RNA sequence: CUAUAUUCUUUG
RNA sequence: AUUUAAAUAAUAUUUUAAAAUUUAUUGAA
């Protein structure tokens, strides 16, 4: 089967990934994550199960707004 | 062609010469048609130019029997 | 060939309306023809003095007119004085070096047909402005030293006196109050300020979709 | 005309009607 | 199949005009709603976009606001004319002068009382300056067609004067190009020009001759 | 000007009854509810 | 019609000739195909030049009152020509403009107008500010807006990944066993009631004993 | 429509006063997502438009008297300038535009 | 290149038409002793983009 | 003078290998997709 | 690999120093070594790598 | 007339309700108020425009009203006033912030 | 080849 | 833009042959 590895860190950066046959059975109800190289970032970042076809930039894909502890 | 959500008139086009192929044509004044050609010489162009009319009465205007005033 | 796969849909070396394609003119040339005995030191060089004195053939000759290429030169004794199109950096400081000058000239067609062919008008005649592109690239640009840099950094890059920051660029306000003046395109930059997160310009709209075309591009990267 | 002559490559002249008039 | 569907929905259309059931501010939805109150009621009409391009009328752009107050009953004599005159300016300008200018808020008040004096108060953009607060004096040989236009007049020489004596206009400047947009409430029938918005905003665009 | 579409039509019917019938366009017409004060104001 | 079945009809060719048609043509479809001889462009309109006196005559003959902005220039289906020097000549474009190229020349001083550019509101200069570019940069800055708020806690997120899989891949690999021994003790009952006796070696599981089962 | 700059004298049809109408540059509609019956026949008006307005009720306002009417009659220059020559200079200040003398 | 040497057969010494057309093959066209009268296509106008056409210009 | 040593833009690349209609287009070549 | 002289480059490689390769044994059947079993340790699952990976050492 | 069957039958019935709503009691309402509310026009506002705009109280129906168009269902130009805003066009599907494509 | 993928990666 | 040549002209491309096609007329049932 073939599914897309897509940066979680969402820079539409997306690696075509095979299913193993453990994960090609539906023994389980999850998206398989991974650690890989996001090249966009020059980073190691999660990478999510997602369609191949279909827009790897969604509006969808926006994370809210968090303000962030440091600084003032 | 204007990709801007607003276009309100303006005297001359305001970004230069229309982009675009349909464009090419519509500032040389020939019909939109001409995008679909694949016979660009001269005797094309002055044939869809429309300069030229191309069209007939069914019978000699001294025979015309009917009241056909412009429909050729 | 149809193994071969298609790029850049145009093709690779491809000509359109406006490349700017230069014939060059290598520095190496010029200088044998100024110290063969061609040309006038004394004299400011222009592209006709160039076809005049036959150093360079009519064939050779098209838009826009020419680039200074220093091939072989690492330096000019005397001063020169010339007008020509698009010098490479190499060549302009070789040139200024001496002492002596380089104005980047850069002209539409009718630019070219009025200087190699001054006998023709008899009064000087109202000339355009070269295109957008090459307004960016070389007319305006200090490091081309074209010649419009004194109009860009007296008269073109001040906006109206009177103008607001989303009104900055047209000629005259449309309008008095640089406040969005419609309902609709108040809720459409309403819009647009939440769809790009808040970020200065979001103010004034820029549609989404593109053109894609060789007359709006400018440099991607490049020394400065 | 499904297939269009080359009539370009004659300069124009009338030929004489092959069944020719006495 | 369309010819009899339209006239379905137009026999429709005049069944609930007869017996209450139908809405005229559904094109409207998106627009915040208008003050409803006693002299208002100029807000809550659909105005033809045709005679708002008729009605230009333009003031000193330092106005922030105009407010027409008139009272209800006139126990003068001549109380009756002042409030015609009032009341006349309330419902033809008002709405067109907030329609072009577009910082400047306009509301008109039926106050209750016999009064036969109405009021019209001018602010600027300055929150120190005291408003303007203009009488409506009609002439007893000047009629109803023209009394209105003298008010106008002097409404415009009010609301200029108004500006031209504001401390420094910087400030006010800025006040002016930042301050949100006031004719949001104007409900407009956009007639033969509604296909696109740019010409929903046609009355902005001012071609300019002879530069 | 002969509509060649309906809706270009209706275009034309609106200029057309915004010329002849006027009297429409007029603000007293406009007004026909307040020849007086507001409707809640009156009596049964 | 023939011509639409496309019939070379010429009368050199055959002597038929197509029907519908006209007899004479005082321009045939080149010359008309040409736009540079019919159009003004590049091209002088008016042949004759005049003097100085001639220049000042024809001048005085407009009647006051005029301007020059209330002659359109002509499109491109019109002809471009001039007459000369015609009653009503100023009511012709290209004789105005033309006589008032000689009026330039001469040092004559022009009495009309001159041509006036009509321009909108909404106008912008000709040196344009750019949307591309700025277009391209704000939404690409949005994009790494984006990115910024996605990445916060990546690094634990991503720590907890592994061992999600770590425990997936352990919790299975376990079950399997308990799958696989009943099922190879049910081997086991299976072979001991067909009476073979089985030894101790040549099971995989080396320590077990078949009569405990 | 429309692709080109033109100039229109028009007379106010109710007080009989000239004057002077423009039509500027409005862009083709997008040839990307493309629709024939809008760009043929905005073909087919934009010719008739370039002509004198000939199939078009033309609609605009009066400055003389201001009201938005569809009285308007398109003048071609000739006639312009037949209208025009012939006046007063007194009444070229009633009827025409500002100068104009 | 085969199809691109077909031009001139039996001139030894020329050379064969490259892909695209350099900056001497454009201006050859109009450089010669046939074209000189001719101020349209000369020095190249087709490559180059169009003159602004008069504020009024329309193609009708 | 001090111009700085070089231009350092955000703008994204317009054209990769992969992707068949992609590339900067001639202002008179027909554009991406026209003529659906 | 792509080298500098390719239509695309890529941005810069994984640093070799983080996040290492394990050399873990061929899962191929065909490719396993003969002796390896299957492993089957029954085990309470330590969910935390640091000491999952103390397992699978012998230091005392 | 099939009537065994439901939306061929009830909708046509509708249609024949709607329509016997209109010519009885529908038409003669609308054509009165029509009739009525010009009616109050001429003897209200009239006077004082004729006052007004500088006519008398007769050629000034005439300029006020040219033509008498009275609106019957097959000729009216439109049900309601065409919508003041008109919703924003998103990129193509729901990308974000951009789409090369239309 | 045409469509869907529009960053260094991807479908029939 | 580190970085060397050049004789600027094109026009041509065997030969004879089907069963066929197409166009426009005449005639027969
Ligand atoms: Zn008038």
């Amino acid at each position: 089967n073939m599914v897309a590895l897509r940066s979680e860190a969402n820079t539409g950066h997306m690696e075509g990934y095979l299913k193993t046959e453990t994960e090609r059975l539906d023994a389980t109800g999850r998206k398989v994550q991974k650690v890989l190289w996001d090249p966009v970032l020059q980073r190691h970042c999660l990478f999510k199960e997602t369609k191949i076809k279909g827009p790897f930039m969604t509006k969808s894909a926006i994370a809210k707004k968090v303000d962030f502890p440091i600084g003032g | 062609f204007s990709t801007f959500a607003l276009n309100p008139e303006t005297s001359v086009a305001p970004h230069g010469p229309p982009r675009g192929l349909v464009n090419r044509y519509v500032s040389m004044g020939l019909p939109p048609w001409a995008a679909w050609c694949n016979k660009v010489n001269r005797y094309s162009l002055y044939r869809m130019s429309g300069v030229t009319q191309r069209s007939f009465l069914p019978k000699p205007p001294q025979e015309m029997d009917v009241i056909w005033l412009n429909e050729r | 060939f149809m193994l071969a796969p298609r790029v850049s849909a145009g093709g690779p070396r491809n000509r359109y309306e406006g490349k700017l394609v230069f014939s060059p003119l290598r520095l190496s040339k010029l200088l044998w023809a100024i110290d063969t005995g061609r040309i006038n030191p004394n004299e400011v060089i222009t592209l006709y003095h160039l076809r005049q004195a036959n150093v360079v053939g009519e064939r050779e000759i098209v838009w826009p007119g020419f680039v200074l290429i220093s091939n072989g030169v690492r330096r000019v004794p005397y001063p020169i004085h010339i007008e020509l199109q698009n010098a490479s950096a190499e060549s302009i400081r070789l040139i200024e070096e001496a002492g002596g000058s380089f104005t980047c000239v850069y002209m539409t067609h009718e630019g070219l047909y009025q200087e190699l062919h001054p006998e023709e008008y008899p009064i000087f005649m109202d000339q355009e402005l070269p295109e957008r592109r090459g307004l960016e690239s070389l007319a305006t640009n200090p490091s081309k030293r074209g010649w419009l840099t004194r109009w860009y950094e007296d008269s073109s890059k001040y906006a109206h006196p009177a103008a607001g920051r989303r009104y900055s660029h047209y000629l005259k306000p449309p309008t008095e109050r640089d406040f969005p003046a419609t309902v609709e395109e108040y809720e459409m930059v309403k819009h647009h300020q939440k769809w790009h997160l808040n970020q200065p310009g979001t103010g004034t709209l820029l549609p989404w979709h593109s053109y894609n075309t060789a007359d709006l591009v400018k440099r991607a990267a490049g020394r400065l | 005309i499904h297939k269009g002559w080359r009539t370009w490559e004659y300069q124009h002249t009338r030929p004489d009607p092959r069944p020719f008039p006495d | 199949s369309e010819r009899e569907a339209a006239q379905y929905k137009f026999i429709r259309r005049w069944e609930l005009q007869m017996r209450d059931e139908w809405d005229q501010l559904e094109p409207f939805k998106g627009l915040p709603k208008p003050k409803r109150q006693f002299g208002n009621e100029a807000a809550e009409v659909i105005w033809p976009y045709a005679l708002l391009l008729e009605r230009v009328v333009k003031v000193h752009p330092f106005t922030k606001s105009i407010y027409v107050y008139y009272a209800q009953r006139q126990s003068t004599a001549r109380g009756k004319l002042a409030a015609e005159i009032a009341r006349s300016f309330a419902r033809e300008f008002l709405i067109p002068i907030t329609f072009h200018n577009s910082q400047v808020y306009t509301e008109a008040e039926m106050l209750l009382e016999y009064s036969e004096t109405p009021w019209v108060v001018l602010h600027s953009l300055d929150n120190g300056q005291k408003p303007r607060i203009l009488p409506v004096a009609p002439v007893e040989g000047t009629p109803a067609h023209t009394a209105v236009e003298q008010l106008l007049a002097e409404v415009v020489q009010g609301c200029e004067a108004l500006g031209a004596s504001v401390a420094d206009p910087v400030t006010a400047t800025r006040v002016l190009n930042e301050r949100p947009l006031q004719n949001q409430y104007v409900r407009v029938d956009y007639q033969w020009f509604g296909d696109t918005p740019d010409e929903r905003a046609s009355h902005l665009v001012r071609w300019e001759f002879e530069p | 000007e002969i509509p060649k579409t309906p809706r270009e039509y209706e275009k034309l019917l609106e200029r057309q009854r915004y010329d002849e019938e006027r009297w429409k366009y007029t603000i007293e017409y406009l007004f026909r509810k307040y020849e007086d004060g507001p409707p809640e104001l009156l009596d049964r | 019609t023939p011509m639409m079945l496309n019939i070379q009809n010429m009368m050199w060719w055959n002597g038929k000739r197509n029907l519908y048609r006209a007899t004479y043509r005082e321009k045939t479809w080149y010359e008309i195909s040409r736009t540079g001889a019919f159009t003004k462009g590049r091209r002088p309109v008016m042949r004759q030049k005049y003097s100085r006196e001639a220049l000042q005559a024809a001048l005085a003959m407009v009647p006051p009152g005029f301007e020059v902005a209330d002659v359109p220039r002509p499109p491109q289906r019109i002809l471009a020509q001039s007459e000369g020097i015609v009653g009503r000549w100023y009511s012709n474009y290209w004789t105005l403009h033309s006589m008032r190229y000689q009026c330039l020349l001469a040092g004559v001083e022009w009495p009309l107008g001159e041509r006036q550019r009509p321009r909108t509101n909404y106008d912008e200069p000709f040196f344009f500010a750019d949307f591309e570019e700025s277009k391209a940069i704000r939404d690409y800055r949005s994009r790494w807006i984006n990115v910024n708020r996605s990445l916060v806690g990546m690094t634990k997120r991503m720590k907890e990944a592994e061992e999600e899989a770590r425990y997936m891949q352990f919790r299975k690999l376990q079950d399997t066993f308990w799958s696989n021994r009943k099922v190879l003790v049910n081997r086991v009952k299976s072979m001991y009631n067909q009476g073979a006796r089985t030894s101790a070696k040549d099971m995989p599981i080396k320590t077990i004993n078949i009569k405990a089962f | 429509s429309s692709r080109f700059f033109q100039k229109y004298f028009i007379r106010c049809g109710n007080c009989q006063t000239i004057q002077r109408y423009a039509k500027g540059y409005k862009p083709i509609p997008n040839p990307i997502l493309f629709d024939s019956d809008a760009h043929c026949r905005s073909y087919h008006r934009e010719r008739r438009d370039c002509t004198g307005l000939t199939g078009t009720l033309v609609t605009c306002r009066c400055d003389k008297c201001a009201r938005v009417h569809s009285h308007w009659t398109v003048m071609d220059f000739q006639e312009f300038l037949d209208a025009k020559l012939v006046m007063t200079p007194e009444e070229r200040t009633a009827l025409l535009w500002p100068g104009a003398g | 290149m085969s199809r691109l040497r077909i031009r001139d057969h039996s001139n030894k010494l020329r050379q064969p038409m490259r892909l695209r057309a350099t900056n001497a093959d454009i201006g050859s066209g109009s450089s010669s002793i046939e074209w000189e009268r001719a101020s349209n296509r000369k020095y190249g106008a087709m490559l180059a983009p169009p003159k602004r056409q008069d504020f009024e210009f329309r193609v009708v | 003078a001090w111009r700085p040593y070089q231009m350092l833009k955000p703008m994204p690349h317009n054209w990769g290998p992969a992707v068949r209609s992609s590339g900067v287009r001639g202002p008179h070549m027909q554009l991406l997709q026209e003529r659906i | 690999v792509l080298h500098k002289w390719a239509v695309v480059s890529r941005s810069a490689p994984p640093p070799r120093g983080l996040r290492p390769i394990a050399r873990t044994i061929p899962t191929h059947p065909r490719l396993r070594p003969v002796d390896y079993k299957i492993p089957y340790v029954l085990r309470t699952f330590i969910k935390d790598r640091h000491t999952s990976e103390v397992q699978h050492l012998e230091n005392r | 007339e099939a009537h065994k069957e439901s939306e061929l039958h009830q909708n046509r019935l509708r249609w024949v309700e709607t329509m016997k709503w209109w010519e009885e009691i529908g038409e003669p309402h609308h054509q009165q108020h029509a009739a009525s509310e010009w009616e109050w026009f001429r003897q209200r506002v009239l006077p004082a425009k004729a006052a007004a705009m500088g006519l008398s109280e007769e050629d000034a129906a005439r300029e006020l009203r040219r033509a008498v168009m009275h609106e019957t269902p097959r000729w009216y130009s439109r049900i309601q006033p065409p919508n003041a805003r008109s919703e924003i066009k998103e990129p193509r599907d729901q990308r974000w912030p951009s789409s090369p494509k239309w």
